[PDB]
């Protein structure tokens, strides 16, 4: 029946993409992780926080970003909850989830339908492109 | 695409746990060039399979083991804005340097001497 | 090789362009136009600075091989043999 290995593997996959996304934003404009680690480190006392300059130049290395308004910030972060949520969720489905004769076995089944006219590519573009509206 | 996509897994499956054994047989058994060329590195597609196979190798790795998991991946985001800012400046300088070497008098002579 | 230094501090123009630039001008051209000329001359121009120029009668000399970048600067000339030491304004050329 269905390969296990396939379904682990696109999860795997998937939690990459979103970790990607979440990372270009925080990327683009480090306050959203600046902005939410400060807070963060008055609750957690323990909590590691980055050097003030980065924090005020807004830059994460080199680059000093753009200072973006309140509310995109605060989208954005409500945005990464939601894929943090995500996350989550596949990563729990994950852990509940985690010859040769049968090889030519399934190759034969894969002649199946040869005449199917149509081009593919919407795996991981729909995915990439699922996590990154207007035209 | 969904075939090419499909037998490109499933041969990626086998060959990820009997690697070439069982593909290796297949490919003297059944006899196909399609097969000889997915195998091989020719067949441009064949680096993708590369690719499938190390990912199912890897699900082998922590098969039997929990992930029981941000910051990171934004400062890396940042830098990579850093650097892409450097090189657009870079390009500015560099536009800045065509436009006065284009616009001086290269006729001004005033040598002193000679090698 | 060329050493030339600059003043001693005695609006980002001029100092946004790379120092200066140098270019391998041929004598066939000159405003005097007395008549002589075929040689090359190693000229070497900033902003406020007056120009400057070094006879080249040998054919050829360190005209290098492949010392594949591709900032182009101004041309391979300079980004392939020149340095600028804008913190103490000596230009070397070779």
């Amino acid at each position: 029946m269905e390969t296990i290995l396939e379904q682990q593997r696109r999860y795997h996959e998937e939690k990459e993409r979103l970790m990607d996304v979440m990372a270009k934003e925080m990327l683009t404009k480090k306050s959203t992780l600046r902005d939410q680690i400060n807070s963060d480190h008055r609750t957690r006392a323990m909590q590691d926080r980055y050097m003030e300059v980065s924090g005020n130049l807004r830059d994460l290395y080199d680059d000093k970003d753009g200072l973006r308004k309140e509310e995109l910030n605060a989208i954005s972060g409500p945005n990464e909850f939601a894929e943090f949520y995500n996350r989550l969720k596949q990563i729990k489905e994950f852990h509940r989830k985690h010859f040769e004769e049968l090889l030519k076995a399934r190759e034969n089944p894969s002649e199946e339908a040869q005449n199917l006219v149509e081009f593919t590519d919407e795996e991981g573009y729909g995915r990439y492109l699922d996590l990154h509206y207007i035209n | 695409s969904a075939f090419d996509l499909d037998v490109v897994k499933l041969t990626a499956q086998f060959v990820a746990r009997n690697g070439r054994q069982f593909l290796t047989q297949l490919m003297q058994k059944e006899q196909r060039n399609y097969q000889f060329d997915f195998l091989r590195p020719q067949h441009s597609l064949f680096n993708y399979f590369t690719k499938l196979v190390e990912q199912y190798t890897k699900i082998l790795i922590p098969p039997k083991g929990l992930f029981s998991k941000l910051d990171q991946v934004c400062y890396r985001v940042e830098w990579a804005k850093f650097q892409e800012r450097e090189r657009k400046k870079e390009e500015e300088e560099k536009e800045k340097e065509r436009v006065a070497y284009a616009q001086i008098d290269w006729h001004d002579f005033v040598v002193v001497e000679t090698v | 090789k060329v050493t030339k230094q600059r003043d001693s501090e005695m609006y980002p123009e001029i100092a946004e362009g790379i120092m200066p630039r140098h270019r391998f001008m041929s004598a066939y051209e000159q405003r005097i136009e007395p008549p002589d000329r075929r040689w090359q001359y190693l000229l070497m121009a900033a902003e406020p600075y007056e120009t400057i120029a070094f006879k080249v009668p040998s054919r050829e000399i360190d005209k290098a091989e492949g010392k594949t970048h591709w900032n182009r600067e101004t041309k391979q000339f300079f980004l392939q043999f020149h340095f600028k030491m804008e913190k103490p304004p000596a230009p070397p050329s070779l």
